[PDB]
């Protein structure tokens, strides 16, 4: 609701739809599979749009406001958008903010993750896949970004790790916070998982548009050529 | 078997292993629902599935599971079992169990409490025996307390007199004296260990009986008074005071002595007022001076051989006795039917101290039930696990024939067709025992293993002909494996050009010598020349079956290829003994002559843990200069106490164990120098 | 070696106590032809087992978890070892048989700093792109996303079976069976007999995938 949106803005983050609006050209977003209930919304916004006039497919996770866990509908929507992108031959950009998912469980969550992994592996080398981690992601959700071509992180706001600090303390008996276990600096300086880290969400989205300008739409296309001066 | 004869519908077997399976199958034969108890470990045993219902007892150790009074009483009252059967051991002589069950309304199948108490004490047993007018072991009629009385007894009866104290459940305080000098210093020593162990110091010194043979007479009694003796049972072959090989119609015993033994056993049973099935143990020597040793009140372990010779079922008869019906047989009805021999396949390594038990899981198990005249009493199955909480036993093998020679031949055939993979058994030792010349002739004594193998068990000594046969079989298997390796499927893109070699020149390294072998193949026949000698080996050459039968020069031999390596190593079981052979091609051997041998630092100075169990007695500390034969550590395992010596002289560098520490196999315990 | 040979020794090899471990090499030896197994890297990353064997005379690749070492948890070295073996087997038309008893990935700061995410994704990728026939047997445990890694159906695992002791979960096999995560619950003694049969059916498996020069495996 509105209170949840205000709470998200208090941390300095945007919601899924504002992220999509900043990323894409104005008046170019076309949402797909709007009416599916996980409660509606499914905590993921999928669709297609254009960057500088070139087609792209996008999904943005929305666990912070109206999402409980990785329902089958969430992964089904993501798989559908990936299948469309394969069919037409256009890149996929995924904004990962899975800061939630109950107690990090779910029987049908792991099957959906397996489906998404299969789609990533099938798309590997066929269409470019870009992953921007804009919030905390944990568990099996961290392998799909690892399977994509490029991974970007937002400083002080995004995390990537399989097991949280609680399990590490319980088993290995050591004290580490979220930042020093899976923070952006950790994964960009001494882990080799992320490729770049950006100051905040607006800066990350602008740099993502600039980066997207470089790439071809699929592997059947030649390298892009802009106008040179 | 008469199902119409009414008998207790619900029976609980307060035991485990093969005896539980035997009781369950007997009750099923007579049509009785049988419940079985088991600890947590034995939840996957054979007998729990063989029983229609199960009642788990509790913790793994037998002391708190199969010896737990409260748990077994809870089981009885919850399952409403009409009868209880203890088998042997465990609660066979538990008198408090007998009285507590008698307090309830459940019948115990076995001896009465009074007989158990009377016969349990060795002194009371001897006293009752000598009132029973049955010849007993000569010796002092009393208890010796000082060296003077001991030397006087040794002088006025006989110098070879045992210095044996009381108790001795595990054979403790069973030392022997042979002259006047021993009867004082050894008397002091034996008093010392008796005080250390139990402390009652009630000695039972008696004259030594040379070259005896332990004979068992099956006495069947009942509450109706009359008792019947069932032939005999020779159990002369013994290692570490434990029976291994038993033949029922003893060869040394003759008809007059048969009648004498039967009459003496029956009279002693009447004196004891025995009302169940038991065995009378006799120590007849070469002079035919029979001496009553002891009478077990429980069912004997080696009863199936008596069952085979007599054509009778002891379990059914004793359960009918427990029901209330009187004995239904006569001495005239009892006779001998041919011959029968039984061995105990144990989970022990016979090379170490005539049996050093091991631990493991049965990855492969097959019995020779198809072989004629073979009976297998086993309480395990493929995937069964051997544990430290119980007896190290695998099975009992019983073979019966029309003559002793036929029974022995069938037993050898069964032992050669018996598959055990996962643990180290002792089938080899049983094989040499049943093919030994003295054993076949009949000249056997209780010291058979001590003098036949003085240094210990070494294995089967191969004859020249047998060695040639073994080399031929190994070479034939090697060539068969290569030939099978050459067989692919059609490719139609790169056709396989099969090599057309006709002769294989191999170097085979058995034991220490190196032999040159020339093998040629023709269909299913291998012509093998070993050092000039020519042999023809023919077989179906199935390389996947565990047992392979070959026809070496007409002689049929069954072999087992236990292991094979790409480097030429092959562990193969011939005549019950595992041999290691290294087969190479001639060129490979010529090139291998240049390989530098890897020097192994086998300078002793160490001591491992052959017994997987609990080290309960440590007699060394870091810095102890031990000597040859000096005991280092005692480990309780397999419900058996074994003491191990250093075997050499060397100062203890460090001790990595303590008294009462759980230590598995292969663990370094005490470093030496 | 008959393809219908029963393996009754496998019916009680998995202990009921989930904390207690067993040896997967015993299972592998019992199932394969003549109990012959060429183990690859036997002394490195011993919490995973890979190797070559034969089923009904046909070469197969064997991948399994080892609960004896590290309780069967996956880590960087085991992931790399398994991924390379699986990729080789797929590249040369060799069928894969997998035995799954994984309780998840190994936690810690060393694993995270070493790049456990990409190294695990290597094994996920290797199992996902394989177009050779794949047979999967879950023995006891499938916690976490590691279950998806061992080609849990959606990574094209052709036939998947579970033992009556398999405990597929996230943090009993009935949830998996109801959702459709196993084709059957098999008795452990029939394993070999099942697998051989499947390898006869799936020998003619053909899959079509989108064209590409090559893929970008997370090396
Ligand atoms: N007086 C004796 N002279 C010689 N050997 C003897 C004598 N008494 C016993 N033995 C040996 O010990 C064996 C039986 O010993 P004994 O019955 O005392 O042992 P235990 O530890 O009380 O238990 P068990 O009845 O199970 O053997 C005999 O078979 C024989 O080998
Ligand atoms: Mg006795």
């Amino acid at each position: 609701g509105q209170r949840r949106i205000d709470a998200q803005h208090k941390r300095g983050k945007l919601t899924a739809r504002e992220r999509i609006s900043l990323l894409l050209d104005p008046g170019s977003f076309v949402e797909s599979d709007m009416f599916v209930e996980h409660f509606p919304g499914d905590s993921v916004v999928t669709g297609r749009g254009r960057i500088n006039g070139r087609l792209v497919y996008v999904f943005s996770q929305d666990f912070t406001v109206f999402g409980r866990s990785l329902s089958g509908a969430h992964a089904q929507k993501i798989c559908k958008i990936m299948d469309q992108a394969i069919t037409v031959g256009a890149p996929v950009i995924g904004l990962n903010d899975s800061g939630g998912a109950r107690i990090q469980e779910g029987v049908e969550s792991l099957a959906g993750y397996a489906d998404i992994f299969l789609r990533n592996v099938t798309a590997s080398g066929v269409i470019p896949q870009i992953s921007l981690i804009m919030g905390p992601c944990a568990g099996g959700a961290v392998y799909s970004p690892a399977l994509t071509d490029f991974t970007f992180m937002v400083k002080d706001t995004s995390y990537l790790f399989i097991t949280g600090p609680d399990v590490v303390k319980s088993v290995t008996n050591e004290d580490v916070t979220q930042e020093e276990l899976g923070g952006a600096k950790t994964h960009t300086t001494m882990s080799g998982v992320a490729h770049r880290a950006f100051e905040n969400d607006v800066d990350a989205l602008c740099n993502l548009r600039d980066f997207f300008n470089y790439l071809p739409l699929s592997s059947q296309d030649p390298a892009p050529v802009r106008e040179c001066h | 078997y008469d199902p119409n004869e009414k008998t207790f519908d619900k029976i609980l077997v307060a035991n485990r292993g093969e005896i539980a399976c035997r009781v369950i199958r007997t009750c099923k034969k007579m049509g009785i629902k049988t419940v079985a108890i088991h600890s947590d470990v034995d939840a996957s045993s054979v007998h729990v599935k063989m029983a229609d219902e199960a009642v788990c007892v509790g913790p793994a150790p037998t002391s708190k599971s199969y010896l737990n009074m409260d748990a077994i009483m809870e089981a009885i009252k919850k399952t409403r079992a009409q009868a209880v059967h203890p088998g042997y051991g465990f609660l066979s002589e538990n008198k408090e169990f007998a009285r507590c069950l008698a307090a309830e309304d459940v019948v115990f199948i076995g001896p009465d409490t009074h007989a158990i108490q009377a016969m349990g004490d060795k002194i009371e047993s001897k006293l009752l025996a000598k009132k029973a007018e049955v010849n007993t072991i000569p010796g002092f009629d009393g208890v010796v307390k000082d060296a003077e009385e001991a030397v006087r007894i040794a002088r006025e009866i006989g110098y070879p007199v045992m210095i044996k104290a009381s108790a001795g459940g595990g054979g403790k305080g069973m030392r022997i004296a042979w002259d006047d000098e021993e009867t004082r210093d050894g008397f002091r020593l034996s008093s010392q260990e008796a005080a250390s162990s139990f402390g009652d110091d009630r000695l039972l010194i008696e004259k030594f009986i040379d070259n005896p043979r332990h004979i068992e007479i099956q006495v069947l009694g009942d509450k109706h008074g009359n008792a019947l003796w069932l032939n005999e049972r020779e159990c002369s072959i013994q290692r570490r005071n434990q029976k291994v090989v038993e033949e029922a119609p003893s060869i040394f015993l003759d008809a007059e002595t048969r009648r004498a033994m039967g009459e003496q056993a029956v009279a002693l049973a009447r004196a004891v007022k025995y009302s169940s099935a038991g065995t009378v143990e006799f120590l007849v020597d070469s002079k035919k001076n029979f001496y009553f040793l002891e009478m077990n009140t429980r069912l004997q372990v080696e009863h199936p051989v008596t069952e085979c010779i007599t054509g009778l079922d002891l379990v059914q008869e004793m359960i009918r006795v427990a029901k209330g019906y009187p004995l239904r047989h006569k001495q005239a009805d009892i006779r001998i039917n041919g011959w029968a021999v039984e061995c105990r396949v144990y989970a022990e390594d016979p090379y170490k101290s005539f049996g050093l038990p091991s631990i493991g899981r049965l990855s492969q198990y097959q019995e020779p039930l198809h072989l004629p005249g073979v009976r297998v009493d086993s309480g395990i199955q493929p995937g069964s696990d051997i544990s430290i909480y119980y007896d190290p036993m695998i099975s009992k093998l019983i073979t019966y024939g029309s003559d002793r020679t036929e029974a022995l031949k069938r037993m050898a055939d069964a032992l050669d067709n018996y598959v055990i993979r996962g643990v180290t058994h002792n089938i080899a030792l049983l094989r040499e025992v049943i093919i030994n010349s003295r054993f076949v002739k009949g000249d056997i004594s209780t010291k058979f293993l001590s003098d036949v193998y003085p240094d210990g068990f070494k294995g089967h000594m191969l004859t020249k002909s047998e060695k040639n046969q073994l080399l031929a079989i190994a070479s034939s298997l090697f060539v068969a494996f290569q030939l099978r390796a050459q067989h692919f499927q059609e490719n139609s893109r790169m056709p396989v050009i099969k090599p057309d070699i006709a002769n294989w020149e191999l170097s085979v390294k058995l034991h220490d010598k190196v032999h040159t072998v020339v093998a040629s193949n023709n269909g299913s026949v291998f012509s093998v020349e070993v050092d000039g000698s020519k042999l023809n080996v023919t077989s179906t050459w199935n390389l996947a079956s565990p047992l392979l039968s070959v026809s070496v020069d007409g002689t049929q031999r069954t072999v087992q290829c236990l292991s094979r390596e790409a480097g030429g190593n092959m562990s193969i079981q011939f005549l019950g003994t595992v041999y290691k052979v290294n087969i190479l091609t001639r060129l490979a051997a010529e090139l291998n002559k240049f390989m530098l041998e890897k020097v192994t630092e086998d300078t002793s100075s160490v001591l491992r843990s052959p017994m997987p169990g609990v080290v309960v007695a440590v007699s060394v500390k870091p810095g102890d200069a031990v000597a040859e034969g000096q005991e280092i550590c005692v480990i309780e395992a397999m419900k058996m106490q074994n003491s191990m010596t250093a075997g050499k002289t060397g100062t203890v560098k460090s001790v990595h164990c303590q008294a009462g520490d759980t230590v598995g196999e292969g663990d370094l315990l005490v470093e030496l120098e | 070696d008959p393809s219908d040979r029963l393996v009754p020794e496998l019916d009680t090899i998995v202990p009921l106590e989930s904390t207690k471990a067993y040896n997967m090499v015993d299972i592998i030896h019992s199932v394969v032809d003549e109990r012959e197994f060429f183990e690859i890297m036997p002394n490195y990353a011993k919490n995973i087992i890979v190797g070559f064997a034969r089923m009904n005379g046909r070469t197969v690749g064997i991948v399994g978890n080892q609960p004896k070492v590290a309780s069967g948890c996956l880590d960087i070295n085991s992931s790399v070892k398994g991924a390379r073996f699986v990729r080789f087997c797929d590249a040369f038309n060799i069928p894969l048989i997998t035995f799954v008893d994984v309780p998840g990935f190994l936690p810690g700061t060393a694993q995270e700093y070493g790049g456990i995410i990409r190294h695990g994704a290597k094994l996920l990728y290797a199992f996902a792109e394989a177009t050779v026939p794949k047979v999967t047997v879950i023995t006891r445990k499938a916690y976490g996303g590691a279950y998806d890694v061992m080609s849990s159906k959606h990574l094209c695992g052709d036939t998947n079976y579970a033992w009556p002791t398999a405990e597929i979960a996230v943090m009993n096999p009935f949830p998996a069976a109801v959702r459709g995560f196993v084709d059957d619950i098999i008795q452990p003694s029939s394993t070999r007999a099942r697998i051989c049969c499947d390898l006869d059916v799936l020998a003619s498996k053909k899959v079509q995938r989108p064209w590409r020069k090559h893929a970008n495996i997370p090396l």
